């Protein structure tokens, strides 16, 4: 059927700058079932552009629409701090409606260096039997960041979970927590628990670790 | 307004069933088509159906023809999305959106239902800390936080008491863990000469399993 | 004939157990008993030999403009397009008027919603029905009046024994206007009113037209000194603004004008 | 009597939307113009528009078209101002004011809504000694905090003459700083004891500062 | 447009003194039009003047208001403590309302030179990884002061910020602060830290500074 692929998928630029965003289809479409809709981080998608260059109401004059046949584009001629979101395409045929799998509009900043920083597992965490080893990477940019888990020298696969906060409102960083799950017989077995952090804006791979005392 | 306003987050157990509303408010309902659209988390939009209020025609992607039914008002103004036995695999978001008389875009969209499925049942959250690292280079910044492991199901909610710390505040999002529990952290960057000075006490609260955690942070001894 | 057989309507003949299935028409309304679906009465927009027709909730083949899953559709009389069939949705393009009703049909063969420019006209098709808008209607914030035709008017329009007025973009005007260097006074209704009125300038008075001065009906006159109007008293000044408060003339009489309307509460005459 | 009253002071995140209400009591609400005049900090007024509450006709400063809608009450007497979307360029205050019916001037004011915004969030004070050397002046230095305000005050209540609380300058990092000085007699350095109470509500700050002759 | 040009900026006279304050329009003007606000310091303004002449509400007659065409006037026949405040004209307009940029009334007093005074960053502050150097200019007399930092006898020029009192309720004076921000780092690289106030109180410029120790 009708598969529509957008590119780039992360557009990183800054507030005042013009976006150009992409959508292209499978197949030759109508450009009357051409939609844009934008969505805000937990918040729900609203359409921006019908008819591929139609703009839906309230939208304000720096979001424009074009294209036909295969290629559409969505463009944003000025970048607000309210215009970094999700854009997905859409389109109707043969019976059924397609989303686009989404451009993120992401703040283009200077790079930023995290700050690491290691947590061992508490004493309650230990009474019971498991340990959780946090590792701490403290607003940093761009959002490419590697996190490797290291006990005893020998790097640690399968047994850790990172997560990621939205872009800050105030300096445009993220920060991101990556935290190592062991049963507290095998944390019991071994002595330094080491995170190695690789970003951008480091000199070369910054580890933090810790020994049991 | 012209709005769509949805039923309250759904939490149901696997097997059960399940029927989630939309009303639809300061238009003419039988003069729209509405349609359900489901957002997987973490991914894009999947469309489901569509259904006319004033025909009521429906119209179904091949992927949720006979996976789910759609129907309306039942008197006035509501649309309805209905599983006979849910799936884990049904635990996204819900959003019912108006189309455009011309041509098929969705021009009004609710708030969205969060219909969480998993055979896990409601437990409260272990609040661990994540005290400050005595090697933490004094007189410049240090970070401490806390770890609110093994609960069911989202959300919960962190605050520094009775708020007051709000600078340099970073919760996590929650990760489902392969235990069918989910997890996260918060943490924040405080000037390591605060240590010993300041009291730092991280507040937790879980409505659903009615939790309340007031877990103090200070250095290990 | 037609029997109902658990909610859904089947078409039998003399035979027995004879089910007809196909197009039929039962006196002057024709069905189509579904060959897939048991012979089944199709209702609802349905495609028979890669054709769309349109059945009511009855079953009934039904003609005109209809809401389809792909939007307003024209299920065509007989032979109006490429010789089709009665109810047959056509590629059709263009205005279509069915008894006063007006619809616009987009190159996508399908009914025009909200603004549509036609020859050098504005029409406003119902969001609803894809309808052409008549007479006074609010699109949005604002108030629009069009034609038995459909057309949006601009200049004064008589509704209902009363003007109002439709600037260059066709929207209503509400309040104290300037047109074309004259003034006018339009109510929150955008009624024309005489009298005076709280205008940004102050209290202005909008005059009948008398036939010496020249004034339009309604325009705003630059008087000065007291006005006697539909039992009501008033005084200019050189602003050719009503004044409030105390003000005594030379002529004796000292007059107290209300605050709020600027209109005369109390009449001492002196020397 | 004829009274204007408006919202409590708003502290907001840029790009958030507000609305700002003025209530008129003692007079024919829809008979008067109410109109919107911006202050912003240490800077003169500037006219943003007005509103007829018995025809519902507004007027703008082509400066704050579109920026900002003026509407009115739900039958309780009552203007608006409204953002879509704030800009921390619209931290000032803002007055309501009816206008008179003769000719044009503003005649009854409300008493203001500071509307302060930032993308910084609530940090407490750092307080900082102004050590003496050698009458002499010490102080405080009250440090990167956000929102407005903080007061400063010495001996507890005490020493009140001499004193110097200085308006808070807005640095570069979005936070506020300012210094509480006072001059004492030279003779009092070492008999006389000098704290500085720094209180900063919205973080919930109280800090006493000892301020003592550097050795 | 119409434009409202107020002559002085500050009006310097003593309490009991006449206050004649100006309004010059751009343009000739209705007297209907003209109005004078009153704004004491922290408090909201407040109408005086409406119609050029018409006192409003509860306005003391000390104040009086004349003028016509283009030369508009307020008159205060005699200060009051009160009456040491801000003083706008306005104007209408084609619906724009213009008001005047202002005119301070200052109480005069006598000369009066700064005590000055210079004080060196915290060790506290200095901890964390930035210096802030104040320089004070204790009760003076009028406002026109020139503070210059200067470290290691170079002038300092985009990294300091002046904050004034208001005139003294006392003695009708003013303060100022004027605080020098550097980064550790930047501190640590020189000696000697020294402001150079300017004020007609003074014999020649007077320079305060230090050396780290």
């Amino acid at each position: 059927e009708i598969v529509l692929t957008q590119s780039p998928g992360t557009l990183s630029l800054s507030p005042g700058e013009r976006a150009t965003l992409s959508c292209r289809a499978s197949q030759s479409v109508s450009s009357s079932y051409l939609a844009w809709y934008q969505q805000k981080p937990g918040q729900a998608p609203r359409l921006l552009i019908y008819g591929a260059s139609s703009r839906a109401t309230g939208i304000p004059d720096r979001f424009s629409g074009s294209g036909s046949g295969t290629d559409f584009t969505l463009t944003i001629s000025r970048l607000e701090p309210e215009d970094f979101a999700v854009y997905y395409c859409q389109q109707y045929g043969s019976s059924t409606w397609t989303f686009g799998q989404g451009t993120k509009v992401e703040i283009k900043r200077t790079v930023a260096a995290p700050s690491v920083f290691i947590f061992p597992p508490s004493d309650e965490q230990l009474k019971s039997g498991t340990a959780s080893v946090v590792c701490l990477l403290n607003n940093f940019y761009p959002r490419e960041a590697k996190v490797q888990w290291k006990v005893d020298n020998a790097l640690q696969s399968g047994n850790s979970q990172e997560s990621v906060t939205e872009q800050d409102s105030k300096d445009s960083t993220y920060s991101l927590s990556s935290t190592l799950t062991l049963s507290k017989a095998d944390y019991e077995k071994h002595k330094v628990y080491a995170c190695e952090v690789t970003h951008q804006g480091l000199s070369s791979p910054v580890t933090k670790s810790f020994n049991r005392g | 307004e012209v709005q769509l306003v949805q039923s309250g987050a759904e939490v149901k157990k696997s097997g059960e069933s399940l029927k989630i509303s939309c009303k639809g408010s300061g238009y003419s309902f039988t003069s729209y088509w509405i349609g359900w659209v489901r957002q997987m988390p973490g991914k894009g939009l999947e469309w489901m159906g569509i259904f006319y209020p004033g025909d009521s025609s429906t119209r179904y992607s091949p992927s949720f023809q006979g996976q789910v039914t759609i129907s309306a008002d039942k008197s006035v103004n509501t649309a309805y999305l209905q599983w006979s036995s849910l799936k884990a695999s049904d635990t996204a978001m819900y959003y019912c959106a108006r189309r455009r008389n011309w041509g098929n875009a969705f021009d009004i969209w609710g708030q969205g239902t969060m219909v969480t499925v998993s055979s896990a049942s409601t437990k409260g959250p272990s609040v661990f800390p994540l005290a400050p690292s005595s090697k933490s280079t004094s007189g410049g910044t240090a970070a401490l936080g806390c770890l609110v492991k093994d609960y069911f199901p989202e959300p919960v909610t962190v605050s520094w008491n009775s708020g007051a710390l709000t600078s340099g505040v970073h919760t996590f999002p929650a990760v489902l863990q392969s235990s069918g529990l989910y997890s996260l952290s918060s943490v924040v960057t405080v000037p390591s000469s605060s240590l010993g000075t300041q009291t730092y006490i991280c507040n937790v609260n879980h409505k659903p399993s009615n939790t309340k955690v007031d877990k103090r942070v200070e250095p290990k001894s | 004939g037609l029997i109902y057989i658990n909610d859904s309507l089947y078409y039998f003949k003399p035979p027995v157990n004879n089910l007809i299935t196909g197009f039929v028409t039962v006196g002057d309304d024709k069905y189509y008993f579904n060959p897939i679906n048991g012979g089944a009465a199709s209702i609802g927009e349905t495609i028979i030999d890669d054709k769309n027709y349109y059945f009511n909730q009855s079953g009934v083949l039904q003609t005109g403009v209809f809401s389809t899953e792909d939007g307003f559709k024209y299920f065509a009389p007989a032979n109006t397009l490429d010789e089709n069939l009665e109810g047959e949705a056509i590629d059709f393009t263009g205005k279509l008027i069915i008894d006063e009703n007006i619809y616009y049909f987009d190159d996508n063969y399908r009914g025009a919603v909200e603004w549509k420019e036609l020859d050098g006209e504005m029409h406003y098709f119902s969001p609803e029905t894809g309808k052409a808008f008549k007479g006074l209607n609010q699109i949005g914030d604002y108030k629009y009046y069009f034609n038995s035709d459909g057309v949006m008017q601009k200049g004064f329009v008589s509704i209902n024994d009363n003007k109002h007025y439709f600037d260059d973009s066709g929207v209503m005007k509400v309040g104290y206007t300037e047109i074309d260097g004259k003034h006018f006074y339009f109510a929150e209704n955008g009624e024309m009113q005489i009298g005076v009125f709280n205008t940004e300038d102050g209290f202005k008075y909008f005059a009948h037209h008398n036939e010496d001065l020249g004034n339009e009906e309604g325009e705003e006159i630059s008087y000065s000194g007291i006005l006697n109007f539909n039992n009501k008293i008033y005084y200019f000044d050189d602003s050719f603004t009503a004044v409030v408060g105390w003000k005594d003339l030379e002529d004796g009489s000292k007059y107290y004008f209300d605050e709020d309307t600027a209109e005369a509460y109390i009449l001492e005459h002196h020397h």
